[PDB]
């Protein structure tokens, strides 16, 4: 029986590109999430919940993006632009109906993409199947 | 279906009226049509335990209230001046057939996100009964 | 059929001390009664995958530790969200695989500005995704 569900956090992330990589896995049931690339891969078609809570100190815009057949499918954005140098958690989430092979990831805005790096607090990216289709 | 899911979004640059129900006019997914965009309300077809969560972008003060069947369940307020933040809330509720769930604002009503910051409401059936 | 889910708010009007378990005393939902409103801890009966989440209203700086464990609790993550002379709402979340007897709760820190009242709620929720 399918039990795809993951949570991954940031600690020693490989930097570069607009994809936010959550390098440190906390949970990865059925291993749908790739900690090297920051991508979730759909094996079981169905409806999934995806959500993030990401720590910034300056400006951050984030989007949950997906692909089907390699075609990028841009979506909703969520921003914190307080820009005072103090911890702010930006959050977002949505249900995604996914087909087999579909990929899901978090992208930052290139002009607004400060993510806290350090040990004081955490940024998290999670997802789970709601039901198969 | 014997399931229930929705993610609806608010696609407009004018914020809600003060002390009013928040309409989410745009659908990302809503296969059972449980959320109604013309009324702004979710209505339960399939009874059981539901998770409800929203993420709301705002550039001024914002309180979001979740209502179940005429009753305020939870309120979450974020205060901001000019710059953009995200107001978040959520709750697990065991619902009977025909029960209504919706979000509202009070005197703090701003949902004008900057370019690239959006507002989303989601709900899903977890345990049918 | 194991239907396990809980949502509880904090209405207790008492400041938090460092390393104190954050109690959410008012239960909205508690199917299977695996959450204890007296302590603020969820205790696993049915092993498997759970999603845990919370939203905290605050008036200044807040850091919370999400804790797991049977006999000795250890922190999984810490969530910090700061506010300077303003009101905020923040959130954290985690998918956890749980063994029987393990508890999950939120733990206060140095930064303990947390509101629990009508018009500014702090809620703690969790639910079973899949059993083992």
């Amino acid at each position: 029986q399918p039990r795809p569900a993951f949570s991954a956090i940031r600690r020693n992330p490989p930097m570069g590109g607009n994809v936010v990589i959550f390098d440190t896995v906390i949970t990865n049931q059925e291993e749908p999430y790739q900690n090297h690339s920051g991508r979730f891969v759909c094996t079981v078609p169905g409806y999934y919940y995806f959500t993030f809570q990401v720590l910034s100190q300056w400006e951050i815009c984030l989007s949950i993006v997906s692909s089907s057949r390699g075609q990028v499918r841009r979506s909703l954005g969520f921003c914190d632009t307080t820009n005072k140098g103090l911890f702010q958690v930006v959050s977002g989430g949505m249900v995604l109906q996914l087909q087999q092979g579909d990929q899901v990831w978090v992208e930052k805005d290139p002009k607004k993409g400060h993510i806290y790096q350090g040990s004081e607090a955490d940024s998290v990216f999670s997802g789970f199947l709601i039901f198969p289709s | 279906k014997f399931q229930s899911v929705f993610t609806v979004t608010r696609q407009t640059h004018q914020p809600p009226a003060p002390n009013s129900l928040i309409r989410f006019n745009a659908v990302l997914t809503n296969p059972q049509g449980d959320y109604d965009t013309s009324t702004g309300k979710f209505t339960c077809k399939v009874p059981g335990l539901y998770y409800f969560v929203y993420h709301a972008s705002h550039t001024a003060n914002l309180c979001v209230l979740l209502y179940r069947s005429g009753v305020k369940v939870v309120t979450f307020c974020g205060h901001t001046s000019k710059t953009n933040q995200v107001n978040s809330g959520g709750v697990l509720l065991r619902l009977q057939v025909g029960e209504e769930v919706w979000l509202a604002v009070n005197d703090y009503y701003d949902m004008v996100g900057i370019q690239g910051s959006d507002s989303v409401f989601s709900g899903f059936l977890l345990f049918p009964d | 059929t194991q239907k396990i889910a809980f949502s509880a708010t904090r209405t207790i009007n008492v400041p938090l001390r460092r390393d104190q378990t954050i109690r959410f005393d008012h239960v909205i939902t508690n199917m299977n009664n695996n959450y204890e409103p007296r302590s603020g801890k969820f205790t696993c009966k049915v092993p498997g995958l759970y999603y845990f989440t919370y939203h905290a209203s605050s008036r200044g700086n807040l850091c919370v530790n999400l804790m797991r464990g049977r006999e000795r609790a250890q922190k999984v993550v810490t969530f910090c969200d700061y506010a300077y002379n303003t009101f905020q709402v923040t959130t954290g979340g985690m998918v956890l695989k749980l063994e029987q007897g393990e508890n999950v709760f939120l733990q206060a820190t140095d930064k303990n500005s947390l509101l629990g009242m009508e018009g500014a709620n702090s809620i703690f929720s969790g639910f079973l995704l899949f059993p083992d």
